[PDB]
RNA sequence: AUGCCUGAAUAGGGUGAAGCCAGAGGAAACUCUGGUGGAGGCUCGCGAAUUUGGGUAUAGUAGCAAAUAUUCAAAUGAGAACUUUGAAGACUGAAGUGGGGAAAGGUUCCACGUCAACAGCAGUUGGACGUGGGUUAGUCGAUCCUAAGAGAUGGUUUCAAAGGCCUGACAGGCCACCAUCGAAAGGGAAUCCGGUUAAGAUUCCGGAACCUGGAUAUGGAUUCUUCACGGUAACGUAACUGAAUGUGGAGACGUCGGCGCGAGCCCUGGGAGGAGUUAUCUUUUCUUCUUAACAGCUUAUCACCCCGGAAUUGGUUUAUCCGGAGAUGGGGUCUUAUGGCUGGAAGAGGCCAGCACCUUUGCUGGCUCCGGUGCGCUUGUGACGGCCCGUGAAAAUCCACAGGAAGGAAUAGUUUUCAUGCCAGGUCGUACUGUCUCCAAGGUGAACAGCCUCUAGUUGAUAGAAGAUAAGGGAAGUCGGUCCGUAACUUCGGGAUAAGGAUUGGCUCUAAGGGUCGGGUAG
RNA sequence: AUUCCCACUGUCCCUAUCUACUAUCUAGCGAGGCUGUCUGAUCAGGCAUUGCGUAAGCAGUAGAGUAGCCGUUACGAUCUGCUGAGA
RNA sequence: GAACGCGCGAUACUCUUUGAACGCACAUUGCGCCCCUUGGUAUUCCAGGGGGCAAGCGU
C-alpha cells in the first residue's frame, strides 16, 4: 500500500525506462528500473534463433569467450545446421550439373 | 561476494601479502533434524570480492582457528 | 459469479484430463477416445459422472448390438 | 475492481470521444435523408461496365 | 486546409460476425438446436467534426475580492479569534487537500531577529524584510548517434583535381563519396542496501559490486617438437592464430484478443511480542514478524536432432490445427527468460523488555518463525490466434561468419575470445516549487456509480450579534398544462473389474502374478 | 406535431406554514418507526441538507427455528407481564 | 557594443567570456587536431603548462 515513483530524469512511460517494485532490506518497498531484454540471435538465411549461442546485449558478446557464441561446425555462430546442408548439398549438385553441360558441350561441337 | 567450499583455499587467501583482516562470525541455527548447532562463517576479502568459508562442524572449525596466522588480524563477529 | 469462459474452460480441461488418463490406463482404446474426445469438445457430457456412464452404456450396447438382430427376428 | 486504464480514460478522454461520437451520429442522421451521398463500389455498381454503356447507348 | 519525425493514449458495460465441435431433417446444396469462438460503419454512459507533448515542413458609502466549522485549556508576547502545544468536532478518501518528475520560475529551500511596507480585518505568522547556511556522481541525465527537416562546400553531390591506406634490399596499387546541425520522452557500457543534515543523496559516510580503456606479469593450454578435442546428430569445451576482401546477427520497430507462468499489492491460518475495549458478551479489534544491486550451483515452454514408418486415421488447443514435405510413440540437444538453495546477511532494519543520568545518557537481554489462496489489481513475460500494412524509423555501437595473407622452436618458439594479478575515470545539472506525465489500500454496494474508513495531509476562506407540506374542487389559470416455504441437482482427485452394512465369494479364453524345498514299499 | 378519454397535481379558486440562503447592525479595512452506514455486539448515539404511543432490563416453559438422546443440555427470533409505561 | 567580476581586468577604483570575431559547433562553458615542455612508478598510461589550426592523349 506505499506507492512508489520513477528513479530518474524520465518521468513518462516510455520503452526506455520501466519499473519493478521490490521489497528492500529495510522493510519499504521501493522502485528499480529494469534494463532492456536480450534477443535471441537469428540465423541469416532463414531467420530462426540460433542454437547453442548465449543471448546478450551488443556490447556483452565483447567480455565472453568464443565457445559461448559460436558452434563448432561450419558457419557456426551464422547459420543453422538445416541452412549449412542444404547449401553443401546444394553447391554439390550445382558443380555436378556444370561437369555434366560442360561434357554434353564439349559433345556438341565435336561434330564439327 | 564470493562463497568457497575449500579451507586450504581460504587459509592461502589469509597468507598474501595484501591481507587486512580476517572475520569470524558465529550463528546458533537448527538444521533439518530440529536440534540446533553452531556455524562458523570466515570472511576474508581478497582483491576485488569478499570470500566466505561456512562451516557447521564444530571441531573443524576450531583446527581452522587453531591454524589461522598468528600474525593476522581476526574479528571475533 | 463465475463468468462462462472461465466454468468451460475448467470442464473442458477435466474432461480432457479424464479422457487422457482412461487412455493410458488402458480402459479406452484409441478409437473411443477419439469419439469422446469430439464428443467432449461439442458440450455432449456436463460432468465426469455423465462421461463415465456413458462410457459404460456404450460398452455394454457394444456387446449387445449383435445379438439385438436375431433377438428381434425371433419374436 | 475498476482497472487503472479505465480510471485513466475516464478521468481524461471521455468527454471529447462522448462529444465526437453525438456530433458523427447528429451528422449521419442529417445526410441519412439527402440525396446525393454514395459509396465508390455503389457508383460504379449504377455506372455500368464499358459494354452495359454501349448497350443504353444504342 | 494538408502534412511529416519521435513519444503518451486509443479504456470500460452490453450485444454476440466468420470459423469450429456435438446433434436432428434432407439425395446434395443446405436449414434448425446447444456449445465454442471473440469480429465490427454494432450499441451505452459535395458538406460538420475527428486526443495530446517535443521537433519540423508546405462616504466611513458600495462593499469584504466568495474555497464549508469551529470549540476548550495552557505557553509566548506590550498586545492573541488568527502564532505554538494538548484535547474535542469536522474535511480530502489512492480518479486525494497524498508522494514525485519535464518545462518554467531563480533562492521562493533552512536557521536566527523584526513587523516600516506587503500577504484588501488583525497578526508575535510568512513564498515579506535583514543576516547567514545550503545543491558533492566513472555507474542518474546532458555530453555520443541519427529521425522529419534544416544547412556549408562546387541548390544538397551537382561535368569539383573534394581522401585515406597499403607494398617495396620514389615507383606501383586499393577503394569509392561527401561537411555540419537537429531528441534531458527515440537508440545508449556500468551501483545497490543501510545510515546520516536545520536544510544534501542511486552524488555524502559504511559495507558490498559492476563498466570501459591501458601497460604488463604468472599459471594453463597450444601433446614430438609447430594453430586442441568429443558426440550418428542437434551440439558440448577452461583455452584452442587468422590480412585484404565479401556477408550475417543484435541495435531494429503496427495493433488487438484469450490462455499459461513469475513478481509486487490485496485476502488468510498457527505462533511469538506490543496497543485498545470489557456494566454484560466477545480465544476479540489494531500493529511488527523484511532481505537490495551483484555473484555461484541448479532449473524451460518453443525450436531442433536420432530411431521408426502411420487408414480401423490418429495427436491435440479455451480458440480445429498438424502428420509420407514423416504423425502418435521412445530417447536426446539448446536458449536461462524466470523460479529454488547459497554468499552479500543479520553484523543491517524492525518489535519488545530491563538498568544507568540536575549532563551526548547509552548499556544490556530476547523475538524477528511456519504456511494457504485467485474470473482479484499493477507489471513483466511465453506460445498462439485475428486485423491493418512499406517484410512496419535511421544511425552510432558490439559480435560472428566465409576467405586463406602472414607468422611460429633447441640456455625461455607462436597465440593468449582460459584463469589470476595492477592503474585510472575529466566538464556541465543536482537546493525548492511544479502546459505534459508517474504511483494508487480496504469495506459496502451485492447494477460503472455513490457512501465510509486505513496510511498521508488539512482546519484555508475578516469576526461578533440579531426546497417541502396543505381540507374540498381538479387546468375552472394562462395566447398556449433483491427477499419468506419447496424439491431435484450440483466441485476436485483416486480409483478399473457386479455391489458397498453385509453371509463377499463374482464369467470364458488369453504374456508374468516373490524365491526355494519336498513323493511310496521291497531286494 | 395536433385533437379527444381516464387518472393526478398549489396552475388556479386562495392562500397559509416551516427550513436553508439572503438582507441588517457592530470592530477593522475601504472605492415513535424505517432504509443505508459507523462506533467489536447490546444499550446509547453520529452521518446521509427533517435521509424517508408502551422505554432499558428481567422473567415465562408459551415460542419459526438452531443445537443434545431414541422422559430429556443449551441457543432462540417473535409473543406475553412488569408497562397508558418511558421520554 | 554585451556578459561576469575587482575606473579597471585574476597584475582587476596586464587586459576574464564575447563581439566584424577566426579550429569545429553553439539556446551546450560541447567536441577535435597539431608542435614544444613538465610532473606522477613511466618507451606505451594519466594530467598540467605554453604556442598554433577561419597535374595534362595542351604545344
Ligand atoms: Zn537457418
Amino acid at each position: 500500500a506505499q506507492r512508489v515513483t520513477f528513479r530518474r530524469r524520465n518521468p513518462y512511460n516510455t520503452r526506455s525506462n520501466k519499473i519493478k517494485v521490490v521489497k528492500t532490506p529495510g522493510g519499504i518497498l521501493r522502485a528499480q528500473h529494469v534494463k532492456k531484454l536480450a534477443t535471441r540471435p537469428k540465423c541469416g538465411d532463414c531467420g530462426s534463433a540460433l542454437q547453442g549461442i548465449s543471448t546478450l546485449r551488443p556490447r556483452q558478446y565483447a567480455t565472453v569467450s568464443k565457445t559461448h557464441k559460436t558452434v563448432s561446425r561450419a558457419y557456426g555462430g551464422s547459420r543453422c545446421a538445416n541452412c549449412v546442408k542444404e547449401r553443401i548439398i546444394r553447391a554439390f549438385l550445382i558443380e555436378e550439373q556444370k561437369i555434366v553441360k560442360k561434357v554434353v558441350k564439349e559433345q556438341t561441337e565435336a561434330a564439327k | 561476494a564470493r562463497e568457497i567450499t575449500d579451507i586450504k583455499q581460504f587459509l592461502e587467501l589469509t597468507r598474501r601479502a595484501d591481507v587486512k583482516t580476517a572475520t569470524v562470525k558465529i550463528n546458533k541455527k537448527l538444521n533439518k533434524a530440529g536440534k540446533p548447532f553452531r556455524q562458523t562463517k570466515f570472511k576474508v576479502r581478497g582483491s576485488s570480492s569478499l570470500y566466505t568459508l561456512v562451516i557447521n562442524d564444530a571441531g573443524k572449525a576450531k583446527k581452522l582457528i587453531q591454524s589461522l596466522p598468528p600474525t593476522l588480524k581476526v574479528n571475533r563477529l | 459469479r463465475l463468468p462462462s469462459q472461465v466454468v468451460w474452460i475448467r470442464r473442458l480441461r477435466v474432461l480432457r484430463r479424464l479422457l487422457a488418463k482412461y487412455r493410458d490406463a488402458g480402459k479406452i482404446d484409441k478409437h473411443l477416445y477419439h469419439v469422446l474426445y469430439k464428443e467432449s469438445k461439442g458440450n455432449a457430457f456436463k460432468h465426469k459422472r455423465a462421461l463415465v456412464e456413458h462410457i459404460i452404456q456404450a460398452k455394454a450396447d457394444a456387446q449387445r448390438e449383435k445379438a439385438l438382430n436375431e433377438e428381434a427376428e425371433a419374436r | 475492481k475498476v482497472s487503472k486504464s479505465t480510471k485513466k480514460f475516464q478521468s481524461k478522454h471521455l468527454k471529447h470521444t462522448l462529444d465526437q461520437r453525438r456530433k458523427e451520429k447528429i451528422q449521419k442522421k442529417r445526410i441519412q435523408g439527402r440525396r446525393g451521398n454514395k459509396t465508390d463500389q455503389e457508383k460504379a455498381d449504377a455506372a455500368g461496365t464499358r459494354e452495359q454503356q454501349q448497350l443504353k447507348k444504342s
